[PDB]
RNA sequence: GGCCCCCGGCGCGCCGGGCCCGGGUCUUCCCGGAGUCGGGUUGCUUGGGAAUGCAGCCCAAAGCGGGUGGUAAACUCCAUC
RNA sequence: CGCGACCUCAGAUCAGACGUGGCGACCCGCUGAAUUUAAGCAUAUUAGUCAGCGGAGGAGAAGAAACUAACCAGGAUUCCCUCAGUAACGGCGAGUGAACAGGGAAGAGCCCAGCGCCGAAUCCCCGCCCCGCGGCGGGGCGCGGGACAUGUGGCGUACGGAA
């Protein structure tokens, strides 16, 4: 009734004021940059694609995504990576068609 | 930065330069030694990234190793003992092929101390490693206080004892809840202190 | 081959366990050695404090000990920053630093660093030369005196509150404790499923508003 | 069959065109040994005369190393890039022509790393680049 | 406790080498480790149990990503390096 | 053809350096069984142990977190007390078996690559001139030779840094 301090579940403070802090600099590593993304996106077209990427691109051309995903999974391994990689295979196939009809 | 481009290139694959210049080694390790000096680190990316500087006193030896499992060496392959200690087909050695290569090159060239190694090709029954080596007695190295730790004799032949990044992995060494085999400093120390009795002066 | 009990024990490796320790006859000799080493180094660095750096007050991990404080590793970086001491200088003026320690209540500095500087000026950073031109400051408290000894470990454990005699108020008594605990405990465990079935009810409750 | 990014390395320049390129460069080569020392010593002596030190204008010169050349290409401060065609690991400069295509920086594939080496005191140099040149030679540059 | 020898000892006085380097506030620019992680599979090892560590072979990357959060799996927050 | 570079690759009683071999009490990396125990026996146990091999030091390996945690949070490594014969493994039989928290001994932090900027600003060797000289160095004259543009030195490394 009259509120008393008991913490339900997971808390990060039920009695102490959350004293402020700025994010550390080790958690920043990972995000791209205008230059590094440029390096990636030029070397990519300089080299090309792997056969497993090309096969999945053809299967997305015929547009059976529930088989393209299985192909990427059975080769790379984790559903997280397959889910995040089918997106990059699209949005590149899309660029291909969009710049051909152009 | 050029080395960024080189890095991204080596990260990517499915270009034939590997196929072209792997034979350039498979032939020559059979024309000349299976263990021979190279005159330049073929991957100035990876050599420098591991730690290398083309200052005088630095060598690389490119070396071949033969890959596979490890068949247990006994006469006629039928090992005496209780029948869980049979088995000679599928056995697997307990060190990285990279580490085997590192130690081979190190033991071949005394007076040169290992620093690390890296991969340059893998045909069907081989692996083509190369090893960076320091000449610990050249003044151009010993007069450089950043890297003279290799001089002192605590590192005499690091590679057989297994201190380098090639063979350290096999030590099962690491930090966390995924390495309690080694919480004393070594797979053998963390045993020898955990299976001792402990008799105080007062019990 | 028992008659009353059923308890089994470890010490049997058929190849001996004898080959491991019996020697603890060191113990007195080792005590002598370590004590003598402390005498030695405390003599060698004479004026500097015996136990060396200041340590910061921290609150321990898991539920079993989250009420008492103790000397942690070292002061942290943002708390030092708000104290206005450079990280590369704190150690030279004898302060412990471990950056890995994130801070979410800079309860340390308020006393610790100001009190430490107060004590350091009670007995001052000695100037780097007998003359003190801006390579040493406030030597006035060696011009006054010094400690021909040190201060041993700085205090850490003294805090409990005062608990006065206040008369009982009515609503406190009317409050019910066991019911509160049980029912508020069952709340959080039932929290998610209520949300699921609220969504379930809303699905038809709005398709019948379509 | 070599790949496209390797076969680009075989349509090298015409010999006489390369000769104009090199005769242009030989008025621009950087300072070699026994020249460095004499110029610097004379500059130390000009310090007491207030007419020259280490910090003072150097007319435009070559830029040799691959890291430097790629840096100034990706900053688009290059007006001409030369490339030795026979480099030991081709991956060193397989990407480079593509970079020049991306940023519109003129670039050429010459024969021999030895010539670029002779363009300094060193023995070899993977690439060289003119960023800017003396105006009087700007036109001669621009035609090539 | 005394004498006599050789090697230290930290300060001082002296010469000489080279070293001119810090701190705050504001704006802008930069920021990472590959046949490696990771997935599969076979052996070994571990208290680690729908697989703790290590290897061999097959596959093999992404960077708001990667790794971990002790039961395999998808969704979704959060913490942690 | 000839000349000259770079690259590869050779021999030399070339100039100067260096390694093997022993000991193994302790340390490190591999290999690694059987007696014995379960009243039999093969999974297990004996045991990652003796035997075998390689490699060092005055101590070695470890080491500044791809960590613990779940808290009002700790904060590299090692060692002792303790957690504890506990959580777990196991013809769930014999038996096997840790950690995290807590109190202690001791205490310390750091450096490249990379991205960048600075005239390759870097280093080695050889000739000689001055101090020293049983750990071969300090200055200097070398219009001496060489490595290094396929990256040396100064800055700087996630605790942000630089302008």
């Amino acid at each position: 009734a009259l509120r008393y301090p008991m913490a339900v579940g997971l808390n990060k403070g039920h009695k102490v004021t959350k004293n402020v802090s700025k994010p550390r600099h080790s958690r920043r590593r990972g995000r791209l940059t205008k230059h590094t993304k440029f390096v990636r996106d030029m070397i990519r077209e300089v080299c090309g694609f792997a056969p497993y990427e090309r096969r999945a691109m053809e299967l997305l051309k015929v547009s059976k995504d529930k088989r393209a995903l299985k192909f990427i999974k059975k080769r790379v391994g984790t559903h997280i990576r397959a889910k995040r990689k089918r997106e990059e295979l699209s949005s590149v196939l899309a660029a291909m068609r969009k710049a051909a009809a152009k | 930065g050029a080395y960024k481009y080189i890095q991204e290139l080596w990260r990517k694959k499915q270009s034939d330069v590997m196929r072209f210049l792997l034979r350039v080694r498979c032939w020559q390790y059979r024309q000349l030694s299976a263990l021979h000096r190279a005159p330049r680190p073929t991957r100035p990316d990876k050599a420098r990234r591991l730690g290398y500087k083309a200052k005088q006193g630095y060598v690389i030896y490119r070396i071949r190793v033969r890959r596979g499992g490890r068949k247990r060496p006994v006469p006629k392959g039928a090992t005496y003992g209780k029948p869980v200690h049979h088995g000679v087909n599928q056995l697997k050695f307990a060190r990285s092929l990279q580490s085997v290569a590192e130690e081979r090159a190190g033991r071949h060239c005394g007076a040169l101390r290992v620093l690390n190694s890296y991969w340059v090709g893998e045909d069907s029954t081989y692996k083509f490693f190369e090893v960076i080596l320091i000449d610990p007695f050249h003044k151009a190295i010993r007069r450089n206080p950043d890297t003279q730790w290799i001089t002192k004799p605590v590192h005499k032949h690091r590679e057989m004892r297994g201190l380098t990044s090639a063979g350290r992995k096999s030590r099962g060494l690491g930090k966390g809840h995924k390495f309690h085999h080694t919480i004393g400093g070594s797979r053998r120390a963390a045993w020898r202190r955990r299976n001792t009795l402990q008799l105080h002066r007062y019990r | 081959a028992p008659s009353r009990n059923g308890m089994i024990l470890k010490p049997h490796f058929h190849k001996d366990w004898q080959r491991r320790v019996a020697t603890w006859f060191n113990q007195p000799a080792r005590k002598i050695r370590r004590r003598k080493a402390r005498q030695a180094r405390a003599r060698r660095i004479a004026p500097r404090p015996a136990a060396g750096p200041i340590r910061p007050i921290v609150r321990c991990p898991t539920v079993r000990y989250h009420t008492k404080v103790r000397a942690g590793r070292g002061f942290s970086l943002e708390e030092l920053r708000v104290a206005g001491i450079h990280k590369k200088v704190a150690r030279t003026i004898g302060i412990s630093v471990d950056p890995r320690r994130r801070n979410k209540s800079t309860e340390s500095l308020q006393a610790n660093v100001q009190r430490l500087k107060e004590y350091r000026s009670k007995l001052v950073l000695f100037p780097r030369k007998p003359s003190a031109p801006k390579k040493g400051d406030s030597s006035a408290e060696e011009l006054k005196l010094a400690t021909q000894l040190t201060g041993p470990v700085m205090p850490i454990r003294n805090v409990f509150k005062k608990e006065k005699a206040r008369v009982i108020t009515e609503e406190e008594k009317n409050f019910k404790a066991f019911a509160s605990l049980r029912m508020a405990r069952a709340n959080a465990r039932l929290f998610g499923i209520r949300a699921k079935r609220a969504k379930e009810a809303a699905e038809q409750d709005v398709e019948k508003k379509k | 069959k070599v790949p496209p990014a390797i076969n680009q390395f075989t349509q090298a320049l015409d010999r006489q065109t390369a000769t104009q390129l090199l005769k242009l460069a030989h008025k621009y080569r950087p300072e070699t040994k026994q020249e460095k020392k004499q110029r610097l010593l004379a500059r130390a002596e000009k310090k007491a005369a207030g007419k020259g030190d280490v910090p003072t204008k150097r007319p435009p010169v070559l830029r040799a190393g691959v890291n430097t050349v790629t840096t100034l290409v990706e900053n688009k401060k290059a007006q001409l890039v030369v490339i030795a065609h026979d480099v030991d690991p081709i991956e060193l400069v397989v990407f480079l022509p593509a970079l020049c295509r991306k940023m519109g920086v003129p670039y050429c594939i010459i024969k021999g790393k030895a010539r670029l080496g002779r363009l300094v005191h060193r023995k070899t140099c993977t690439t060289v680049a003119f960023t800017q040149v003396n105006s009087e030679d700007k036109g001669a540059l621009a035609k090539l």
